[PDB]
RNA sequence: GUGACUAUAGCAAGGAGGUCACACCUGUUCCCAUGCCGAACACAGAAGUUAAGCUCCUUAGCGUCGAUGGUAGUCGAACUUACGUUCCGCUAGAGUAGAACGUU
RNA sequence: CUGGGGCGGUCGCCUCCUAAAAGGUAACGGAGGCGCUCAAAGGUUCCCUCAGAAUGGUCAUUCAUAGAGUGUAA
RNA sequence: UUAUUGGAGGUAGAGCACUGUUUGGACUUCAGACAAACUCCGAAUGCCAAUUAAUUUAACUUGGGAGUCAGAACAUGGGUGAUAAGGUCCGUGUUCGAAAGGGAAACAGCCCAGACCACCAGCUAAGGUCCCAAAAUAUAUGUUAAGUGGAAAAGGAUGUGGCGUUGUGACACUGCGCCGAAAAUGUACCGGGGCUAAACAUAUUACCGAAGCUGUGGAUUGUCCUUUG
């Protein structure tokens, strides 16, 4: 769906998921947003479900921003293989999400509409989130 | 690259080895190298 | 399913060989390196491969050369 | 002759640098004690092992 | 900017160099001085031993200077 | 404005601050056009209601040992997770 | 003039300085020179000119140095699956230094 | 050698990362190269400074720590 | 081993100045993001030293003699795998190997602790004190009604307590609970009885508890001569 055009390396180590976030913690493009509270990998193929849901529930009367982006690839092996003999082939693109990271943002919308929309996004995302508003 | 010996021209010795080319320098070379047996700088060929 | 990786070099033990404030004998090696990560100071010299050796048996002290560079000088004991 | 030190916990299962320190204080067995003088350096050997000794 | 350029060449000759018989030309005057290299101290001074050619070409004016100090002792 | 910046003095620990923030208190520093450069406390409920009412970028007087010093509010740290402030900078003019 | 110095020296902006020093400036007669060019290099020189350079003073626009406090991160320890104590203590960022010290 | 053996691959040297800021460090872990070339692409002595843009019609100028070049990988 | 000073080095962290990847505008630039093979930066530790001080008593050399070259789990930093495996490969540590004793019901590797020998003596360690089964039906204050304690998520929900903000209603964080929760011989996921305190959270005491330590006697090795004891 969304993914890097090029990458210098097609097979990579996997990223640490222990820790807290190092950015994206403040709603800056929009008015509202969705702040993760659990660590996970969020994949392109499910960002393209969350975005669909948010886009349609707002009836095309608002504005969505996606802050995270899938940079890293993960590789998997074929169906019935033993261990060893190389590293598997690329399977998808992920993004590691840690507590604090705003996932989506919205604007041009009322508070109740955005509440229900970002509710209806986080049922397709493997992380527990909370609705967050722009800060002080 | 071809590998050549440098016999001297007064002292008959063969006391250096070098690396010439067979197209870029395709002609028997000369050198002013130290002939040890004569204790001198002297002309070397081959 | 075979791969075309699996080969590395041989690690060449490459780094500081005497400590700041140690007494060195006048031919010891003081730092090995690829290209000048540290420069030759006073009484010190660099050879082919850029390895830093002390010419005279004194003390070795690592110093600063400007804002970025560095240097290995050998005072007299 | 201040700071009566006593090894109150074993040095089994402790790391080996710790094993080194506790026997550089001169402690032989468990509950075996000593009385060393408070250096600034002796005081730093009973930071390395605060858990296995009981100064006083 | 000739005196800005002369200095650069000068720097590239005083890395392997040092007493210096440093010189400094001008439109009309020559300034030479023999300066040492371990205290930051100068020894002699005459206006108008390793030889630092200042960053100039060793030729003519600096040549004619340095070749008269050879018979000066 | 109406702030009693109870001076914290000595030197903190990990648990000193973990216990400060656990209660209704918040850490702050005072610097600026003053030679003090003090390390003080605040009640969060008092700072929140003082800067909800004295505006967004206004002024404040801080009672560090009763001497109100005409502080601004230059910086601060925040947890959007725990909905609560972690530290404040008090410039003084 | 010539060394040391971790741009706190710099980049910049204005404005002010004439041959007693520094140049630009005058020409190839030779010394010497341009893969062509007395441009540069260097040789013979005073005029004309600070306009420019350079130096001296002012500006905190960029550049650079930068505290405190807190946070992240851990050494270690003790419950256990990630919190709790104690010490070491960042990056970034706001307060600030700052338009150079300095021999022979 | 071999995540049983066969088949597939590899076997010696160089440079990275894995490698946990000294050095060393494994796997059929992740990327590549070598089995030369130079008589000037060596020594020395002198001089010189780039890449790309904007400007105009290889040439000229301003901008330009530095992004080029360094035989050949990193 | 420690204290102190000096040093080399680019990890965790973080940042976008380089190399790539990338969001939204403006029209190169503001704002925001990612990196094992990125670095303007940069710890904790560890490493090398002084001929420095303090505690301790090993260290090297040259000789004779070997054994080992199948390692395992646990914590932790990583690769691979699928953030599978009591998987496999490496850095650091501990124990087993080669280690008995106490606790984990039973259980090489988990927590405590290193057995010279005898004793119907005492003190503690992990862990515990209703009975099996040694010692508190201790103490002060609260929480939980599920037998939660004493196996598991997304998500649901006037369970219930704390605390703060709010116009009797509404909210953010929280403590403990409910549902989600289905397997094969027999209850069968507290060791059993049993428990509404004999479960939890915080703090005080007491005590039990090992082959640890102490007391006594004994036996062999040592080193100092108080007084060859």
């Amino acid at each position: 769906m969304l993914l890097p055009k090029r990458v210098k390396y097609r097979r990579q180590h996997r990223p640490k998921t222990t820790g807290r976030s190092k950015g994206g913690n403040y709603v800056t493009f929009g008015e509202f947003g969705l702040q993760a509270t659990t660590t996970s990998w969020i994949t392109s193929r499910q960002i393209e479900s969350a975005r669909i849901a948010m886009t349609r529930y707002m009836k095309r009367g608002g504005k969505v921003w996606i802050k995270i982006f899938p940079h890293t690839p993960y590789t998997k092996k074929p169906l019935e293989v033993r261990m060893g003999a190389g590293k598997g082939a690329v399977e998808g693109w992920i993004a590691v999400v840690k507590p604090g990271r705003i996932l989506f943002e919205v604007a041009g919308v009322s508070e109740e509409v955005a509440r229900e929309a970002l509710r209806l996004a986080s049922h397709k995302l493997p992380v527990k989130t909370k609705f967050v508003k722009r800060e002080e | 690259r071809v590998n050549v010996t440098l016999a001297c021209t007064e002292c008959g010795d063969r006391n250096y080895i070098t690396t010439k080319n067979k197209r870029n320098n395709p002609e028997r070379v000369e050198m002013k190298k130290f002939c040890s047996r004569e204790n001198k700088q002297t002309l070397h060929r081959e | 399913s075979s791969t075309k990786n699996g080969r590395d070099s041989e690690s060449k033990r490459l780094g500081a060989k005497r400590a700041d404030g140690q007494f060195v004998t006048g031919g010891s090696i003081l730092y090995r390196q690829r290209g000048t990560k540290i420069y030759p100071g006073e009484n010190v010299g660099r050879g082919g491969d850029d390895t830093l050796f002390a010419k005279i048996d004194g003390v070795v002290k690592f110093e600063r050369k400007g804002r970025d560079k560095k240097q290995v000088s050998v005072y007299a004991v | 002759a201040k700071l009566q030190i006593t090894l109150t916990r074993s040095v089994i299962g402790r790391p080996e640098t710790q094993r080194k320190t506790v026997e550089a204080l001169g402690l032989k067995k468990t509950n075996s004690s000593v009385v060393v003088e408070d250096n600034p350096a002796i005081r730093g050997q009973i930071n390395k092992v605060k858990h296995l000794v009981t100064v006083e | 900017d000739k005196n800005k350029v002369r200095l650069k060449r000068h720097a590239r000759v005083r890395t392997n160099l040092s007493p210096r018989l440093n010189v400094y030309r001008s439109n009309k005057h020559i300034y030479a001085q023999i300066i040492d290299d371990n205290k930051g101290v100068t020894l002699a001074q005459a206006s108008s031993i390793v030889f630092d050619r200042g960053g100039y070409l060793y030729h003519g004016r600096v040549k004619a200077l340095a070749e008269a100090a050879r018979e000066s002792g | 404005a109406s702030l009693k910046s109870i001076i914290r003095q000595g030197k903190q620990t990990r648990s000193d601050l973990k216990q400060l923030r656990k209660s209704g208190k918040v850490p702050a520093v005072v610097y600026g056009y003053g030679t003090k450069n003090v390390s003080v406390k605040v009640d969060e409920v008092e700072f929140i209601k003082v800067i909800r009412e004295v505006g967004r970028n206004g002024v404040i007087e801080l009672g560090v040992g009763s001497k109100t010093i005409k502080v601004m509010v230059a910086d601060y740290q925040f947890d959007p997770l725990k909905n609560q402030i972690t530290h404040i900078d008090f410039l003084a003019i």
